């Protein structure tokens, strides 16, 4: 229901970024750069959900899901 | 298809067929007024009562 306060530790809004490599094949990987957004704390030990990955034109290339690496 | 979109960049129409909110918000108000007047009176009276005997033939 709408109107109900959410008060949430364990989740962060992040933008991912990638490139697209030339003669790129559907189901090859590539690896992605996770950057909080907001003002969260840290991403340490966090997990990234499914995650569409766009251009320019607005058109999807890739999805993203994994683990996100911090060195700490 | 679609072409190059910005992201950061606002919301505006750049091609024909995109659309655009527009908000009446008319005032428009005028007058005039202009006047005149003029006025003249005069008034002149002169009489004699008794005249004496050396004026009475003026």
């Amino acid at each position: 229901p709408t109107g109900t306060n959410m008060q949430l530790k364990n989740v962060a809004a992040v933008m991912v970024t990638a490139s697209y490599p030339p003669f790129a094949r559907q189901g090859q990987t590539i690896d992605v750069v996770v950057s909080s957004m907001g003002n969260a704390k840290s991403l340490r030990g966090g997990t990234l959900l499914m995650t569409p990955l766009k251009g320019v034109d607005s058109q999807v290339y890739a999805l993203a899901q994994g683990n996100i690496l911090v060195g700490g | 298809n679609y072409g190059y979109q910005p992201l950061f960049e606002d919301r505006r129409p750049r091609n024909i067929g995109d659309t655009l909110t527009i908000v009446l918000q008319e005032n428009v108000s005028a007058s005039k007024s202009s006047s005149a007047n003029a006025s003249r009176d005069g008034k002149t009276s002169f009489g004699f009562d008794t005249v004496p005997r050396y004026l009475q033939g003026l």
